[PDB]
């Protein structure tokens, strides 16, 4: 499911996050 | 006349980002946005793509598909790699809906998407120095 | 800022529908199809651009005598929706010279004129020939 | 010149036209 593609958005924006 | 000074303004915002300028303050945003949406995409292309191939549309459930991503996204906080994937999950949801035939969810989509940023995005980039600075981080 | 926050929404997801070949309204599609069009042809014509764009010389009081001057001749004999695009093209070169030339101030002043423009002299001519969704069609 | 740039914009305007 959706709440667990939203966990694994959150992997990638966070490390994203890392040039933020 | 709105339309036509939207069409001119839209084509000269194009070509004065194409030279390093920019039309105004929100075009410069509109394509920093543009473009971080990109960087995203690419730099995670098989898991954007993965996860993105799992998601289960219908009209009935679109919506509960949206929140429960997105209440997750930020279930302990934001930050601008959060607000980028949020903007990306939305483009590929509208994406994903067109590519099973089911385009009056485009315009839902925009709407819960903008409810959300002003309810629950705002206040924070208001805190930490607004879209003007998003557009210096990128 | 609930407007602003909107259009920002809408103009990304324009963008990325678009991207695999769909789109968001007609104007978004006009917009997508306008800015692909004067990329084809500034680059088709890349030494011509280049070469007629480098002889622009603008100052705040010829900026307009310009811009009148060359969109004249340039739908001396008529419309076509080539014409138009070079159009808009001409008015993208005019605002970055304009830019170049630490003059930004002119170029909200050179879309006046170019929507003022086609709102006088372009519009009739685009209606005549089914409206803007003539032109998606035909690009 | 800006009216002999709009003549020779109405060359490459014309030479774009013809798929249209």
């Amino acid at each position: 499911w959706a709440r667990e593609i939203g966990a694994x958005a959150r992997r990638m924006a966070d490390d994203l996050n890392a040039q933020y | 006349s709105q339309s036509n000074r939207e069409l001119v303004v839209d084509f000269l915002s194009y070509k004065l980002s194409q030279k390093g300028y920019s039309w105004s303050q929100m075009a410069a945003v509109k394509q920093a946005l543009r473009e971080a949406g990109d960087e995203f995409e690419l730099r995670y292309r098989r898991a954007f793509s993965d996860l993105t191939s799992q998601l289960h549309i219908t009209p009935g459930t679109a919506y509960q598909s949206f929140e429960q991503v997105v209440n997750e996204l930020f279930r302990d906080g934001v930050n601008w790699g959060r607000i980028v994937a949020f903007f990306s999950f939305g483009g590929a949801l509208c994406v994903e809906s067109v590519d099973k035939e089911m385009q009056v969810l485009v315009s839902r989509i925009a709407a819960w998407m903008a409810t959300y940023l002003n309810d629950h995005l705002e206040p924070w980039i208001q805190e930490n120095g607004g879209w003007d600075t998003f557009v210096e981080l990128y």
